[PDB]
């Protein structure tokens, strides 16, 4: 299924006159302008609900909108009520714009399911102790989770069959922008012997939870 | 089942450098770019160039139409600028660290407007130029970017590696430091 990924339609924006004092934070800095747009395909349950956000910006300042579930373009500052009226007053490019949810969104989501969607990396778990000698005071645990697709994961540690949810020290989530992710889950704890401390992962790549002991 | 995405066509022209840039955002990361100067699809990952296609002219289109409506932008604010908002930026590894097993640096650009920056990686106080690579400007959830700066290394305790940045809003570059610690 290699079909052809549609793009959005971009609009042309009209002239006609300006507005009365703009911001600029300022400080000395070199001067800059930008013209940038997001359109957003925000899929709740795959292609069954599915909303079509797009948001214009000016340099910092978010300007304009269309949300489909308007149908219509809405200024979010007065920067973009001329696009708004413009663009509204415009038949065809409405109906067309509000068509995109459909001949793009679930078009191009139908495409992605094919190998996004379902794209899955197994982690790699890996425990180890922190801080040179005694920590004069707790120490710390590392589980660290890597190299894993998609971002959801539970990574939960335990102490002697206990899970201990107090005491917990996390990266969080870590994106590395290539399609995979990370995540340090650290315990401060102070070793002791035949005491035992298990790191459980569970992640959708996985039939069944990855234990750590250390 | 419930399968929550979202995809995300990211586009913008800056002035006065000039620049383009179109892209398509799957749950936060890139599935590809248009080199608008070669126009040509560039596919985050090789793998994905198997499953779809996309016309790089109707990037390029688009493009011309965030050009003219720039223009347009400027008019309407009289020309009025902003403020140049500096990146905060954090380097880290892509896997645990093992001696003389090769691992990759990671210099996260993240919070920051415009889109441009000038980013050296170091190794030991020196430039390097080989085996260094670097994402576009992707999206966040505001209106600010985020960028992606990659170095592949060999771990050894001696050597420490650094991500100097540099941005219009910063008063001097930002220079942020890594080293192997046992
Ligand atoms: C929600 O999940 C799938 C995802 O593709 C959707 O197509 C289907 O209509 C819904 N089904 C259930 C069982 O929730
Ligand atoms: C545009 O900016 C100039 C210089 O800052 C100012 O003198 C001029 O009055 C502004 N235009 C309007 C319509 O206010
Ligand atoms: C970045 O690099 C360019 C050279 O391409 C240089 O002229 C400019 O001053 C540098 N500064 C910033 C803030 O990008």
């Amino acid at each position: 299924g290699k079909k052809v990924i549609t793009a959005f339609n971009e609009g042309l924006k009209g002239g006609g006159g300006s507005l009365v004092g703009g911001g600029s934070g300022g400080g000395g800095s070199r001067p800059w302008f930008l013209e940038y747009c997001k359109s957003e395909c925000h899929f709740y349950n795959g292609t069954q609900r599915v909303r079509l956000l797009v948001r214009y910006f000016y340099n910092l300042e978010e300007n304009l909108r269309f949300d489909s579930d308007v149908g219509e373009f809405r200024a979010v500052t007065e920067l973009g009520r001329p696009d708004a009226e413009n663009w509204n007053s415009q038949p065809e490019f409405l109906e067309q714009k509000r068509a995109e949810v459909d001949t793009v969104c679930r078009h191009n989501y139908e495409i992605f399911d094919n190998f996004l969607v379902p794209r899955r990396v197994e982690p790699t778990v890996t425990v180890y102790p922190t801080k040179t000698q005694p920590l004069e005071h707790h120490n710390l645990l590392v589980c660290s989770v890597s190299d894993f697709y998609p971002g959801n994961i539970e990574v939960r540690w335990f102490r002697n069959g206990k899970e201990e949810k107090t005491g917990i020290v996390s990266t969080g989530l870590v994106r590395n922008g290539d399609w995979t992710f990370q995540t340090l889950v650290m315990l401060e704890t102070v070793p002791q012997s035949g005491e035992v401390y298990t790191c459980q992962v569970e992640h959708p790549s996985l039939t069944d939870p990855v234990t750590v002991e250390w | 089942i419930k399968e929550e995405h979202t995809i995300i066509q990211a586009e913008f022209y800056l002035l006065p450098d000039k620049r383009g840039e179109f892209m398509f955002d799957f749950d936060g990361d890139e599935i590809f770019h248009v080199d608008i100067e070669k126009s040509e699809t560039i596919w985050r990952l090789e793998e994905f160039a198997k499953f779809a296609s996309f016309e790089a002219q109707g990037a390029l289109a688009n493009i011309a139409v965030d050009k003219a409506n720039l223009d347009v932008m400027k008019e309407r604010s009289n020309n009025t600028p902003d403020a140049n908002v500096a990146p905060e930026v954090t380097v880290l590894s892509r896997s645990p660290v093992n001696l003389g097993e090769p691992n990759i640096l990671i210099c996260f650009i993240d919070k920051f407007s415009p889109p441009v920056v000038n980013v050296t990686w170091l190794r030991n106080g020196r430039p390097v130029t080989e085996g260094v690579s670097e994402t576009v400007f992707l999206p966040r959830d505001d209106h600010l970017f985020r960028k992606f700066h990659y170095l592949t290394f060999l771990p050894s305790t001696d050597d420490f590696y650094d991500c100097e940045v540099d941005h219009w809003g910063l008063e001097e570059p930002l220079r942020k430091t890594w080293e192997f610690e046992e």
